[PDB]
């Protein structure tokens, strides 16, 4: 992960002050709504035919939860994400057959809900070390497809 | 848009494809899932070894679209209308494989019609293709 | 396509960002170079330099050409006839720059307008991008 | 650019068998006329019009020839790419201002240029090789911009 000092510095700074369970909840929830077509994967979570309704869901929260916690641990393993993410990525191919695409879609959802989170403080130098960290997380998670 | 040349082209070069269609669709995917392996996500129910009938009862089904598209080049929207719907609504294929099984159908092309891969034909046959992939990717959102 | 609800959301949201546009339009462009470099190949004329005075002025045309773009939604490929001629035939960037432009607007208007940056006035705004890309992009072969 | 030895040897066995000359001429030629809009970047070469003007244009062919042969020269470092095309990465970044998607542009034109010439010999397994090769080749002269 080519990523500078001043990079580095800059992410994690910006993360800890990072509600976990509120972004979570509202990144997965606005893929869900940005581009339909991701609703493939969650059928069972229930009514998902509004953005009111995306939002809402219970199940939509609790998983953007525990997709941000692994993404948050991982960005304390910034020099290691392949290594980080190998179970992950092996199980997102074999078991849940996820197109790695759509790790790229969420990676941008993502850094939409921290500017709209950080506003002022999400300037356009911690945007692009953001953008980097999203590419290199959704870069480990399919490195062990096949 | 395809251009009275660029529909010309196509018409021969699939003319010339004839009853070989389906074996080529078959190999197209093949050639997709081995060259870019994330492609399988969208076919676990399959059986996807070499030879596979279930590979090679889909290429069929996909020749056959491409040879309905060909039959109404002037209506394309129209003539794949329940297609786009089944893309949409129920398969909800990422849009960026649209790409990569049509540079596979090009490859494949390429390697049977050695006279009629022209360069003018390849380019009618990508704007072609890019041009199906835009329709059955139209009602997405 | 964009649906009457998009068009109401892309209508209203452009409409509070009123005054800033400019300014929105800048910022938007040095998000972009910062974070995709390889769009800077576009641009070698130009002092890329934090306020440098190109990067304001080209921000307020683009700026400019999409509130053209809200208030002639429902015939875009018309009020952007000259600038889809443009892209096409001389300044000819490549297509997948405009996804990168895209999402460094709606970063930026998600950055400045938080109660106005909705779910689904983002998925406007998403649609409503897209379609002016593929208005830009229309005529390139 | 992970090869297996026998991706590696199914890759270097064809190219043994390839005119790059003439591939090299094909390659560029059919990349200005499939992608119109690639010809930005050679308004001095001129006639490009028409697909013979492009095809059958000298400067089109010698610019063909000089882009594989450097090409060629990276099949012969294949654990090095990176290194291999240092140079030449700065010089399409700062010099001629290349976007870099045209790299890939060109990767794909030239894998569809292999199948055109060996027909059958050019298996699946043979193309899968020759995707991955050209990647880390676009990959290898993207490394240097900034
Ligand atoms: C930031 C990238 C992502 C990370 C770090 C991540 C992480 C995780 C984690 C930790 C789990 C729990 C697995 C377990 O309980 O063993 C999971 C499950 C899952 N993920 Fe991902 N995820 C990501 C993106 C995505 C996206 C974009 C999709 C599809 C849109 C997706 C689809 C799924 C599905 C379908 C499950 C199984 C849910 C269930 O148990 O029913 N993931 N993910
Ligand atoms: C040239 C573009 C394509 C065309 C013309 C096409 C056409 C078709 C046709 C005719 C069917 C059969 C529907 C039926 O039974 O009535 C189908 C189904 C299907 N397609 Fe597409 N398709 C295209 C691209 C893709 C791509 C890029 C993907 C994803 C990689 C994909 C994934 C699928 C899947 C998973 C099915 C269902 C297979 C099954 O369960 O039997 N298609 N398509
Ligand atoms: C929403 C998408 C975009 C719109 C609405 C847009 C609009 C415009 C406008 C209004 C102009 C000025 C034309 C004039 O001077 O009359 C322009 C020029 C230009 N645009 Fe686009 N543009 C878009 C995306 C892009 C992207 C993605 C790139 C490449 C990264 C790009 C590169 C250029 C360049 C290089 C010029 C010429 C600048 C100069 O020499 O002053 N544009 N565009
Ligand atoms: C396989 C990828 C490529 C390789 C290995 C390659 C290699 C080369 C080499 C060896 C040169 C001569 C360098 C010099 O003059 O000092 C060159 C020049 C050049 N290349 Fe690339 N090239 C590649 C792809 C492309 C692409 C796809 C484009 C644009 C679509 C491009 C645009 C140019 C231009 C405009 C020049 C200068 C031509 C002139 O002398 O006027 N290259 N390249």
């Amino acid at each position: 992960m080519h990523l500078t000092p001043e990079e580095k510095s800059a992410v994690t700074a910006l993360w800890g002050k990072v509600n976990v369970d509120e972004v979570g909840g509202e990144a997965l929830g606005r893929l869900l709504v940005v581009y339909a077509w991701t609703q493939r994967f969650f059928e069972s979570f229930g009514d998902l035919s509004t953005p009111d309704a995306v939002m809402g869901n219970p199940k939509v929260k609790a998983h953007g939860k525990k997709v941000l916690g692994a993404f948050s641990d991982g960005l304390a393993h910034l020099d290691n994400l392949k290594g980080t993410f190998a179970t992950l990525s092996e199980l997102h191919c074999d078991k849940l057959h996820v197109d790695p695409e759509n790790f790229r879609l969420l990676g941008n959802v993502l850094v939409c809900v921290l500017a709209h989170h950080f506003g002022k403080e999400f300037t356009p130098p911690v945007q692009a070390a953001y953008q980097k960290v999203v590419a290199g997380v959704a870069n480990a998670l399919a490195h062990k497809y096949h | 848009v395809l251009s009275p040349a660029d529909k010309t082209n196509v018409k021969a070069a699939w003319g010339k494809v004839g009853a070989h269609a389906g074996e080529y669709g078959a190999e197209a995917l093949e050639r997709m899932f081995l060259s870019f392996p994330t492609t399988k996500t969208y076919f676990p129910h399959f059986d996807l070894s070499h030879g596979s009938a279930q590979v090679k009862g889909h290429g069929k089904k996909v020749a056959d679209a491409l040879t309905n598209a060909v039959a109404h080049v002037d209506d394309m929207p129209n003539a794949l209308s329940a297609l786009s719907d089944l893309h949409a609504h129920k398969l909800r294929v990422d849009p960026v494989n649209f790409k990569l099984l049509s540079h596979c159908l090009l490859v494949t092309l390429a390697a049977h019609l050695p006279a009629e891969f022209t360069p003018a034909v390849h380019a009618s046959l990508d704007k072609f293709l890019a041009s199906v992939s835009t329709v059955l990717t139209s009602k997405y959102r």
